[PDB]
Protein backbone atom coordinates (compact mmCIF):
# COMPACT_ATOMS: atom_id res chain seq x y z
CA UNK A 1 0.00 0.00 0.00
CA UNK A 2 2.01 2.83 -1.44
CA UNK A 3 0.05 5.91 -2.50
CA UNK A 4 2.52 8.36 -0.96
CA UNK A 5 6.07 7.79 -2.26
CA UNK A 6 6.10 7.16 -6.03
CA UNK A 7 3.61 9.97 -6.67
CA UNK A 8 4.55 13.60 -7.30
CA UNK A 9 2.34 16.35 -5.89
CA UNK A 10 2.29 18.00 -9.31
CA UNK A 11 2.02 14.72 -11.18
CA UNK A 12 4.31 11.72 -11.70
CA UNK A 13 4.97 11.56 -15.44
CA UNK A 14 7.96 9.20 -15.70
CA UNK A 15 6.17 5.81 -15.84
CA UNK A 16 5.26 4.45 -19.28
CA UNK A 17 3.40 1.45 -20.67
CA UNK A 18 2.55 0.00 -24.08
CA UNK A 19 -1.06 0.26 -25.29
CA UNK A 20 -0.61 -0.66 -28.98
CA UNK A 21 1.23 -3.63 -30.50
CA UNK A 22 0.63 -5.93 -33.49
CA UNK A 23 1.16 -9.06 -31.37
CA UNK A 24 0.76 -10.29 -27.82
CA UNK A 25 4.00 -10.55 -25.88
CA UNK A 26 5.92 -13.56 -24.55
CA UNK A 27 6.59 -14.60 -20.94
CA UNK A 28 9.63 -12.88 -19.37
CA UNK A 29 10.95 -11.32 -22.57
CA UNK A 30 12.12 -7.72 -22.89
CA UNK A 31 10.91 -5.58 -25.80
CA UNK A 32 12.69 -2.22 -26.14
CA UNK A 33 11.33 -1.56 -29.65
CA UNK A 34 9.75 1.85 -30.29
CA UNK A 35 8.30 1.29 -33.77
CA UNK A 36 5.14 3.28 -34.48
CA UNK A 37 2.05 1.08 -34.30
CA UNK A 38 0.16 0.53 -37.56
CA UNK A 39 -3.57 1.10 -37.03
CA UNK A 40 -5.10 2.35 -40.30
CA UNK A 41 -3.97 1.76 -43.87
CA UNK A 42 -1.37 4.28 -45.10
CA UNK A 43 2.12 4.46 -43.50
CA UNK A 44 4.06 7.42 -42.07
CA UNK A 45 7.49 8.75 -42.96
CA UNK A 46 7.70 10.21 -39.46
CA UNK A 47 4.46 12.25 -39.65
CA UNK A 48 1.09 12.07 -37.91
CA UNK A 49 -2.30 11.02 -39.31
CA UNK B 1 -58.59 28.40 -43.25
CA UNK B 2 -55.99 27.20 -40.68
CA UNK B 3 -57.03 23.62 -41.57
CA UNK B 4 -54.67 22.97 -44.47
CA UNK B 5 -53.63 20.18 -46.81
CA UNK B 6 -51.54 17.39 -45.20
CA UNK B 7 -48.66 18.17 -47.58
CA UNK B 8 -46.67 21.38 -47.95
CA UNK B 9 -44.64 22.34 -51.00
CA UNK B 10 -40.90 22.17 -51.40
CA UNK B 11 -39.37 23.01 -54.76
CA UNK B 12 -38.88 20.43 -57.50
CA UNK B 13 -36.46 22.88 -59.13
CA UNK B 14 -32.76 22.45 -59.98
CA UNK B 15 -32.27 26.22 -59.56
CA UNK B 16 -33.09 26.27 -55.83
CA UNK B 17 -30.68 27.00 -53.00
CA UNK B 18 -27.59 25.17 -51.77
CA UNK B 19 -29.68 23.37 -49.15
CA UNK B 20 -31.95 22.06 -51.92
CA UNK B 21 -29.24 20.05 -53.71
CA UNK B 22 -29.99 16.42 -54.65
CA UNK B 23 -28.28 13.74 -52.54
CA UNK B 24 -30.36 10.59 -52.05
CA UNK B 25 -30.43 8.70 -48.73
CA UNK B 26 -31.70 5.18 -48.04
CA UNK B 27 -31.22 3.83 -44.51
CA UNK B 28 -30.47 0.17 -43.81
CA UNK B 29 -31.00 -0.60 -40.12
CA UNK B 30 -29.59 -3.66 -38.36
CA UNK B 31 -31.39 -5.69 -35.72
CA UNK B 32 -30.23 -9.01 -34.24
CA UNK B 33 -32.25 -10.77 -31.54
CA UNK B 34 -31.99 -14.10 -29.67
CA UNK B 35 -33.75 -15.57 -32.71
CA UNK B 36 -31.05 -16.98 -35.02
CA UNK B 37 -30.05 -15.33 -38.26
CA UNK B 38 -30.22 -16.09 -42.00
CA UNK B 39 -28.25 -13.45 -44.05
CA UNK B 40 -25.07 -15.48 -43.50
CA UNK B 41 -22.40 -14.60 -46.09
CA UNK B 42 -20.27 -17.46 -47.49
CA UNK B 43 -16.49 -16.89 -47.15
CA UNK B 44 -14.64 -16.58 -50.49
CA UNK B 45 -14.66 -20.06 -52.06
CA UNK B 46 -11.53 -21.63 -53.59
CA UNK B 47 -11.40 -24.71 -55.79
CA UNK B 48 -11.40 -28.32 -54.57
CA UNK C 1 -46.56 -7.48 -38.85
CA UNK C 2 -45.26 -10.28 -41.09
CA UNK C 3 -42.14 -12.13 -40.02
CA UNK C 4 -40.94 -14.22 -42.99
CA UNK C 5 -41.36 -14.82 -46.73
CA UNK C 6 -40.49 -17.91 -48.77
CA UNK C 7 -41.67 -19.37 -52.09
CA UNK C 8 -41.54 -23.10 -52.80
CA UNK C 9 -58.33 -43.92 -51.20
CA UNK C 10 -55.79 -42.41 -53.59
CA UNK C 11 -53.60 -39.84 -51.78
CA UNK C 12 -51.89 -39.76 -48.40
CA UNK C 13 -50.21 -36.52 -47.29
CA UNK C 14 -48.34 -36.10 -44.00
CA UNK C 15 -47.44 -32.91 -42.12
CA UNK C 16 -45.59 -32.33 -38.84
CA UNK C 17 -44.80 -29.08 -37.01
CA UNK C 18 -42.26 -28.75 -34.17
CA UNK C 19 -41.19 -25.68 -32.18
CA UNK C 20 -37.50 -25.22 -31.26
CA UNK C 21 -35.03 -22.34 -31.74
CA UNK C 22 -36.50 -19.36 -33.60
CA UNK C 23 -37.14 -19.92 -37.39
CA UNK C 24 -40.08 -21.23 -39.52
CA UNK C 25 -40.26 -24.90 -40.63
CA UNK C 26 -42.41 -26.56 -43.27
CA UNK C 27 -42.73 -30.36 -43.41
CA UNK C 28 -44.34 -31.92 -46.49
CA UNK C 29 -44.51 -35.39 -48.04
CA UNK C 30 -47.10 -36.81 -50.43
CA UNK C 31 -47.49 -40.46 -51.39
CA UNK C 32 -50.00 -42.49 -53.44
CA UNK C 33 -51.97 -45.23 -51.69
CA UNK C 34 -54.43 -47.87 -52.91
CA UNK C 35 -56.55 -48.77 -49.86
CA UNK C 36 -59.88 -47.61 -48.43
CA UNK C 37 -60.56 -49.67 -45.29
CA UNK C 38 -57.69 -49.05 -42.88
CA UNK C 39 -54.09 -47.85 -42.69
CA UNK C 40 -51.72 -49.46 -45.22
CA UNK C 41 -48.69 -51.28 -43.85
CA UNK C 42 -45.33 -49.73 -44.66
CA UNK C 43 -42.84 -47.14 -43.41
CA UNK C 44 -42.74 -43.66 -44.99
CA UNK C 45 -40.45 -41.14 -43.26
CA UNK C 46 -41.49 -37.48 -43.52
CA UNK C 47 -38.57 -35.21 -44.51
CA UNK C 48 -38.92 -31.44 -43.82
CA UNK C 49 -38.66 -29.70 -47.22
CA UNK C 50 -38.41 -26.20 -45.76
CA UNK C 51 -36.43 -27.11 -42.64
CA UNK C 52 -35.92 -24.09 -40.38
CA UNK C 53 -36.72 -24.98 -36.74
CA UNK C 54 -39.67 -22.88 -35.44
CA UNK C 55 -39.42 -22.24 -31.65
CA UNK C 56 -42.73 -20.30 -31.52
CA UNK C 57 -44.78 -21.28 -28.41
CA UNK C 58 -48.17 -22.34 -29.90
CA UNK C 59 -50.40 -24.75 -27.89
CA UNK C 60 -53.47 -24.60 -30.21
CA UNK C 61 -54.10 -25.46 -33.87
CA UNK C 62 -57.02 -26.36 -36.13
CA UNK C 63 -57.43 -29.11 -38.70
CA UNK C 64 -58.54 -28.61 -42.31
CA UNK C 65 -60.56 -31.64 -43.39
CA UNK C 66 -61.65 -32.59 -46.92
CA UNK D 1 -35.44 -4.56 -57.97
CA UNK D 2 -34.61 -3.18 -54.50
CA UNK D 3 -32.06 -0.45 -55.34
CA UNK D 4 -32.92 0.43 -58.96
CA UNK D 5 -36.67 0.88 -58.39
CA UNK D 6 -38.95 3.57 -59.75
CA UNK D 7 -41.00 5.55 -57.23
CA UNK D 8 -40.86 6.20 -53.47
CA UNK D 9 -43.61 5.84 -50.87
CA UNK D 10 -44.19 8.30 -48.10
CA UNK D 11 -41.22 8.85 -45.79
CA UNK D 12 -43.14 7.36 -42.85
CA UNK D 13 -44.36 4.28 -44.78
CA UNK D 14 -41.38 1.86 -44.65
CA UNK D 15 -40.83 -1.89 -43.94
CA UNK D 16 -40.48 -3.06 -40.27
CA UNK D 17 -38.02 -5.83 -41.31
CA UNK D 18 -34.19 -6.43 -41.76
CA UNK D 19 -32.66 -8.20 -44.88
CA UNK D 20 -32.79 -12.10 -45.09
CA UNK D 21 -31.23 -15.15 -46.91
CA UNK D 22 -28.38 -13.26 -48.62
CA UNK D 23 -24.59 -12.98 -49.25
CA UNK D 24 -24.41 -9.70 -47.26
CA UNK D 25 -21.48 -7.81 -48.82
CA UNK D 26 -20.93 -4.13 -47.90
CA UNK D 27 -18.99 -3.94 -51.17
CA UNK D 28 -21.32 -2.06 -53.54
CA UNK D 29 -22.06 0.91 -51.25
CA UNK D 30 -18.32 1.54 -51.01
CA UNK D 31 -16.99 0.75 -54.48
CA UNK D 32 -19.85 1.91 -56.72
CA UNK D 33 -19.35 5.42 -58.11
CA UNK D 34 -23.01 6.26 -57.44
CA UNK D 35 -22.39 6.21 -53.66
CA UNK D 36 -20.64 8.97 -51.72
CA UNK D 37 -21.31 8.73 -47.97
CA UNK D 38 -21.80 5.61 -45.84
CA UNK D 39 -21.02 5.87 -42.11
CA UNK D 40 -21.45 2.74 -40.00
CA UNK D 41 -20.80 3.45 -36.33
CA UNK D 42 -21.70 0.49 -34.11
CA UNK D 43 -20.82 -2.07 -36.78
CA UNK D 44 -17.46 -2.58 -38.49
CA UNK D 45 -17.31 -1.18 -42.06
CA UNK D 46 -16.48 -4.55 -43.67
CA UNK D 47 -18.55 -6.79 -41.37
CA UNK D 48 -21.22 -8.43 -43.51
CA UNK D 49 -19.39 -11.35 -45.12
CA UNK D 50 -19.95 -13.05 -41.74
CA UNK D 51 -22.84 -11.11 -40.14
CA UNK D 52 -26.37 -12.34 -40.62
CA UNK D 53 -30.02 -11.33 -39.88
CA UNK D 54 -33.61 -12.56 -39.50
CA UNK D 55 -36.70 -10.82 -41.15
CA UNK D 56 -36.65 -9.35 -44.69
CA UNK D 57 -36.43 -5.88 -46.37
CA UNK D 58 -38.13 -5.19 -49.66
CA UNK D 59 -37.27 -1.46 -49.57
CA UNK D 60 -37.62 -0.86 -53.33
CA UNK D 61 -37.84 2.94 -53.83
CA UNK D 62 -35.89 6.08 -54.95
CA UNK D 63 -36.64 9.71 -53.88
CA UNK D 64 -35.38 13.29 -54.57
CA UNK D 65 -32.50 14.10 -52.15
CA UNK D 66 -32.88 17.91 -51.82
CA UNK D 67 -33.02 17.51 -48.00
CA UNK D 68 -29.47 16.24 -47.42
CA UNK D 69 -28.51 17.89 -44.14
CA UNK D 70 -31.84 16.96 -42.52
CA UNK D 71 -32.09 13.27 -43.61
CA UNK D 72 -29.57 12.00 -41.06
CA UNK D 73 -29.79 10.46 -37.56
CA UNK D 74 -30.35 12.83 -34.66
CA UNK D 75 -31.36 15.81 -36.80
CA UNK D 76 -34.05 18.47 -36.93
CA UNK D 77 -35.31 20.29 -39.99
CA UNK D 78 -38.17 20.44 -42.43
CA UNK D 79 -38.59 16.68 -42.84
CA UNK D 80 -38.06 14.57 -39.67
CA UNK D 81 -39.93 16.80 -37.25
CA UNK D 82 -43.63 16.11 -38.02
CA UNK D 83 -45.34 13.42 -40.14
CA UNK D 84 -42.34 11.14 -39.43
CA UNK D 85 -40.48 11.04 -36.10
CA UNK D 86 -36.97 9.66 -35.83
CA UNK D 87 -36.90 7.30 -32.84
CA UNK D 88 -34.90 7.40 -29.65
CA UNK D 89 -34.00 3.73 -30.25
CA UNK D 90 -32.65 3.84 -33.82
CA UNK D 91 -30.07 1.13 -34.55
CA UNK D 92 -28.46 0.89 -37.97
CA UNK D 93 -26.37 2.59 -40.63
CA UNK D 94 -27.04 5.39 -43.15
CA UNK D 95 -26.12 5.76 -46.84
CA UNK D 96 -25.90 9.14 -48.60
CA UNK D 97 -25.07 9.77 -52.23
CA UNK E 1 -8.19 27.79 -49.42
CA UNK E 2 -11.51 25.95 -49.33
CA UNK E 3 -14.26 28.13 -50.79
CA UNK E 4 -17.36 29.14 -48.82
CA UNK E 5 -19.65 32.19 -48.49
CA UNK E 6 -17.46 34.43 -46.32
CA UNK E 7 -19.80 37.13 -44.99
CA UNK E 8 -23.54 37.05 -44.26
CA UNK E 9 -26.33 38.87 -42.42
CA UNK E 10 -29.23 37.47 -40.45
CA UNK E 11 -32.14 37.91 -38.06
CA UNK E 12 -34.06 35.14 -36.22
CA UNK E 13 -36.38 32.86 -38.17
CA UNK E 14 -35.98 29.73 -40.32
CA UNK E 15 -32.99 27.56 -41.24
CA UNK E 16 -29.97 28.66 -43.33
CA UNK E 17 -27.06 26.45 -44.44
CA UNK E 18 -23.28 26.72 -45.05
CA UNK E 19 -20.77 24.64 -47.04
CA UNK E 20 -16.97 24.47 -47.35
CA UNK E 21 -15.74 23.11 -50.66
CA UNK E 22 -12.68 20.89 -51.07
CA UNK E 23 -11.20 18.57 -53.67
CA UNK E 24 -11.71 14.81 -53.88
CA UNK E 25 -8.63 13.89 -51.82
CA UNK E 26 -9.58 16.68 -49.39
CA UNK E 27 -13.33 16.04 -49.19
CA UNK E 28 -13.00 12.25 -49.33
CA UNK E 29 -11.03 11.82 -46.11
CA UNK E 30 -11.87 15.20 -44.56
CA UNK E 31 -15.00 14.06 -42.72
CA UNK E 32 -13.42 15.35 -39.49
CA UNK E 33 -14.41 18.84 -40.66
CA UNK E 34 -15.39 21.32 -37.97
CA UNK E 35 -15.73 25.04 -37.56
CA UNK E 36 -13.57 27.23 -35.31
CA UNK E 37 -15.89 29.49 -33.30
CA UNK E 38 -13.78 32.61 -32.91
CA UNK E 39 -16.22 34.77 -30.98
CA UNK E 40 -15.16 38.41 -30.44
CA UNK E 41 -13.13 38.66 -27.24
CA UNK E 42 -12.50 34.98 -26.45
CA UNK E 43 -10.15 32.18 -27.46
CA UNK E 44 -11.07 30.22 -30.64
CA UNK E 45 -12.96 27.56 -28.66
CA UNK E 46 -14.74 26.05 -31.63
CA UNK E 47 -18.00 24.68 -30.11
CA UNK E 48 -18.29 22.18 -33.02
CA UNK E 49 -16.05 19.14 -33.46
CA UNK E 50 -16.60 16.17 -35.77
CA UNK E 51 -19.72 17.76 -37.29
CA UNK E 52 -22.81 16.88 -35.29
CA UNK E 53 -21.07 16.42 -31.91
CA UNK E 54 -20.38 19.37 -29.61
CA UNK E 55 -18.76 20.70 -26.47
CA UNK E 56 -20.82 22.87 -24.14
CA UNK E 57 -21.85 26.31 -25.37
CA UNK E 58 -24.23 25.97 -28.34
CA UNK E 59 -27.76 24.58 -28.78
CA UNK E 60 -28.77 21.92 -31.31
CA UNK E 61 -29.29 24.56 -34.03
CA UNK E 62 -26.18 23.60 -36.00
CA UNK E 63 -26.08 20.54 -38.26
CA UNK E 64 -23.18 18.52 -39.63
CA UNK E 65 -23.00 16.67 -42.93
CA UNK E 66 -20.83 16.25 -46.01
CA UNK E 67 -22.05 17.42 -49.41
CA UNK E 68 -20.17 15.79 -52.29
CA UNK E 69 -17.10 17.98 -52.73
CA UNK E 70 -18.32 20.38 -50.01
CA UNK E 71 -18.09 20.16 -46.21
CA UNK E 72 -21.49 21.44 -45.16
CA UNK E 73 -23.32 22.84 -42.13
CA UNK E 74 -26.96 23.77 -41.49
CA UNK E 75 -28.05 26.34 -38.91
CA UNK E 76 -31.58 26.77 -37.72
CA UNK E 77 -31.46 30.46 -38.70
CA UNK E 78 -28.16 32.23 -38.88
CA UNK E 79 -29.32 35.09 -36.67
CA UNK E 80 -28.51 38.11 -34.51
CA UNK E 81 -27.17 36.39 -31.36
CA UNK E 82 -24.46 34.32 -33.08
CA UNK E 83 -21.58 36.67 -33.97
CA UNK E 84 -18.76 34.23 -34.77
CA UNK E 85 -16.19 33.54 -37.50
CA UNK E 86 -16.05 29.88 -38.61
CA UNK E 87 -13.53 27.84 -40.62
CA UNK E 88 -13.44 24.28 -41.93
CA UNK E 89 -10.83 21.78 -40.72
CA UNK E 90 -10.72 18.83 -43.13
CA UNK E 91 -8.26 16.01 -42.45
CA UNK E 92 -6.57 15.91 -45.85
CA UNK E 93 -4.50 12.69 -45.45
CA UNK E 94 -2.08 12.63 -48.42
CA UNK E 95 -1.83 16.43 -48.34
CA UNK E 96 -1.11 18.45 -45.19
CA UNK E 97 -2.82 17.21 -42.02
CA UNK E 98 -5.59 19.82 -42.26
CA UNK E 99 -5.85 22.93 -44.44
CA UNK E 100 -8.53 25.46 -43.54
CA UNK E 101 -11.01 27.32 -45.73
CA UNK E 102 -12.67 30.56 -46.79
CA UNK E 103 -13.80 31.45 -43.30
CA UNK E 104 -17.57 31.95 -43.12
CA UNK E 105 -18.28 34.48 -40.38
CA UNK E 106 -21.61 33.78 -38.72
CA UNK E 107 -22.70 37.30 -37.92
CA UNK E 108 -25.51 39.68 -37.04
CA UNK E 109 -27.49 42.67 -38.26
CA UNK F 1 -8.92 20.58 -15.91
CA UNK F 2 -7.21 22.53 -18.71
CA UNK F 3 -4.75 25.40 -18.18
CA UNK F 4 -3.22 27.24 -21.13
CA UNK F 5 -0.94 30.28 -20.98
CA UNK F 6 1.09 31.87 -23.80
CA UNK F 7 3.57 34.78 -23.74
CA UNK F 8 2.82 38.51 -23.86
CA UNK F 9 2.76 41.21 -26.50
CA UNK F 10 6.30 41.84 -27.68
CA UNK F 11 8.32 43.53 -30.42
CA UNK F 12 11.26 42.09 -32.36
CA UNK F 13 13.53 42.70 -35.37
CA UNK F 14 14.16 40.94 -38.66
CA UNK F 15 16.83 38.26 -38.78
CA UNK F 16 16.51 37.53 -35.06
CA UNK F 17 14.97 34.49 -33.36
CA UNK F 18 12.58 33.92 -30.48
CA UNK F 19 12.73 30.84 -28.24
CA UNK F 20 9.05 30.91 -27.32
CA UNK F 21 7.54 28.60 -24.71
CA UNK F 22 3.90 27.52 -24.56
CA UNK F 23 3.43 26.37 -21.00
CA UNK F 24 0.96 24.07 -19.23
CA UNK F 25 1.20 21.64 -16.30
CA UNK F 26 -1.14 19.54 -14.19
CA UNK F 27 -3.19 16.93 -16.08
CA UNK F 28 -2.62 13.83 -18.21
CA UNK F 29 -0.87 15.14 -21.32
CA UNK F 30 -0.45 11.67 -22.85
CA UNK F 31 -4.13 11.31 -23.73
CA UNK F 32 -4.23 14.40 -26.01
CA UNK F 33 -2.84 15.19 -29.48
CA UNK F 34 -1.41 18.71 -29.12
CA UNK F 35 -1.72 20.75 -32.32
CA UNK F 36 -0.27 24.18 -33.13
CA UNK F 37 -2.50 26.58 -35.10
CA UNK F 38 -1.82 30.30 -35.61
CA UNK F 39 -3.88 33.17 -36.98
CA UNK F 40 -3.46 36.60 -38.54
CA UNK F 41 -4.94 40.07 -38.10
CA UNK F 42 -8.19 39.99 -40.06
CA UNK F 43 -7.19 36.75 -41.80
CA UNK F 44 -7.89 33.06 -41.18
CA UNK F 45 -6.25 30.42 -39.02
CA UNK F 46 -3.57 28.12 -40.44
CA UNK F 47 -1.98 25.08 -38.79
CA UNK F 48 1.78 24.56 -38.51
CA UNK F 49 2.86 21.80 -36.14
CA UNK F 50 1.76 18.76 -34.19
CA UNK F 51 2.78 17.09 -30.94
CA UNK F 52 2.58 13.60 -29.52
CA UNK F 53 3.62 14.34 -25.91
CA UNK F 54 5.51 11.04 -25.57
CA UNK F 55 9.04 10.83 -27.05
CA UNK F 56 8.44 13.99 -29.12
CA UNK F 57 7.20 12.74 -32.49
CA UNK F 58 7.94 15.55 -34.88
CA UNK F 59 6.20 17.06 -37.90
CA UNK F 60 6.77 20.43 -39.56
CA UNK F 61 4.81 22.95 -41.60
CA UNK F 62 5.58 23.25 -45.30
CA UNK F 63 5.02 27.03 -45.25
CA UNK F 64 7.54 27.62 -42.45
CA UNK F 65 9.84 24.69 -43.30
CA UNK F 66 13.57 25.16 -42.80
CA UNK F 67 12.91 27.93 -40.27
CA UNK F 68 11.04 25.80 -37.70
CA UNK F 69 12.39 23.70 -34.83
CA UNK F 70 10.12 21.66 -32.55
CA UNK F 71 11.25 20.53 -29.09
CA UNK F 72 9.51 19.49 -25.87
CA UNK F 73 10.18 19.06 -22.16
CA UNK F 74 8.33 15.96 -20.97
CA UNK F 75 10.10 16.15 -17.60
CA UNK F 76 8.17 19.32 -16.70
CA UNK F 77 5.34 18.54 -19.20
CA UNK F 78 6.19 21.37 -21.57
CA UNK F 79 6.14 21.68 -25.37
CA UNK F 80 8.02 24.19 -27.52
CA UNK F 81 7.55 25.49 -31.06
CA UNK F 82 10.77 27.44 -31.53
CA UNK F 83 10.11 30.13 -34.15
CA UNK F 84 13.58 30.56 -35.59
CA UNK F 85 14.85 33.22 -38.02
CA UNK F 86 12.31 35.98 -37.43
CA UNK F 87 11.47 38.00 -40.54
CA UNK F 88 10.28 41.46 -41.57
CA UNK F 89 6.83 40.23 -42.69
CA UNK F 90 6.44 38.51 -39.27
CA UNK F 91 3.93 41.22 -38.25
CA UNK F 92 0.92 39.12 -37.18
CA UNK F 93 -0.70 37.52 -34.13
CA UNK F 94 0.08 33.82 -33.61
CA UNK F 95 -1.37 31.17 -31.31
CA UNK F 96 -0.59 27.74 -30.01
CA UNK F 97 -3.15 24.95 -30.02
CA UNK F 98 -3.90 21.83 -28.03
CA UNK F 99 -5.91 18.66 -28.44
CA UNK F 100 -8.46 17.20 -26.08
CA UNK F 101 -9.34 14.16 -28.12
CA UNK F 102 -8.68 10.97 -26.16
CA UNK F 103 -5.98 9.50 -28.39
CA UNK F 104 -5.92 6.04 -26.89
CA UNK F 105 -8.11 5.17 -29.88
CA UNK F 106 -6.65 4.11 -33.21
CA UNK F 107 -8.58 6.63 -35.32
CA UNK F 108 -7.01 9.97 -36.28
CA UNK F 109 -9.84 12.14 -34.99
CA UNK F 110 -9.75 15.93 -34.76
CA UNK F 111 -8.12 17.43 -31.69
CA UNK F 112 -10.69 18.84 -29.27
CA UNK F 113 -9.28 22.18 -28.24
CA UNK F 114 -12.22 23.04 -25.99
CA UNK F 115 -9.70 25.47 -24.52
CA UNK F 116 -7.30 27.53 -26.65
CA UNK F 117 -4.17 29.30 -25.39
CA UNK F 118 -4.16 32.97 -24.47
CA UNK F 119 -2.34 35.51 -26.63
CA UNK F 120 0.89 36.10 -28.54
CA UNK F 121 2.34 38.22 -31.37
CA UNK F 122 5.81 38.09 -32.96
CA UNK F 123 5.65 41.58 -34.46
CA UNK F 124 8.80 42.93 -36.11
CA UNK F 125 8.78 46.69 -36.72
CA UNK F 126 11.60 49.22 -37.10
Amino acid sequence: NSNNLDSKVGGNYNYLYRLFRKSNLKPFERDISTEIYQAGSTPCNGVEG
Amino acid sequence: FNCYFPLQSYGFQPTNGVGYQPYRVVVLSFELLHAPATVCGPKKSTNL
Amino acid sequence: NCTFEYVSFKNLREFVFKNIDGYFKIYSKHTPINLVRDLPQGFSALEPLVDLPIGINITRFQTLLA
Amino acid sequence: EVFNATRFASVYAWNRKRISNCVADYSVLYNSASFSTFKCYGVSPTKLNDLCFTNVYADSFVIRGDEVRQIAPGQTGKIADYNYKLPDDFTGCVIAW
Amino acid sequence: VLTQPPSVSGAPGQRVTISCTGSSSNIGAGYDVHWYHQLPGTAPKFLIYGNSNRPSGVPDRFSGSKSGTSASLAITRLQAEDEADYYCQSYDSSLSGWVFGGGTKLTVL
Amino acid sequence: QVQLVQSGAEVKKAGASVKVSCKASGYTFTSYDINWVRQASGQGLEWMGWMNPISGNTGYAQKFQGRVTMTRNTSITTAYMELSSLRSEDTAVYFCARGGRYCSSTTCYSGVGMDVWGQGTTVTVP
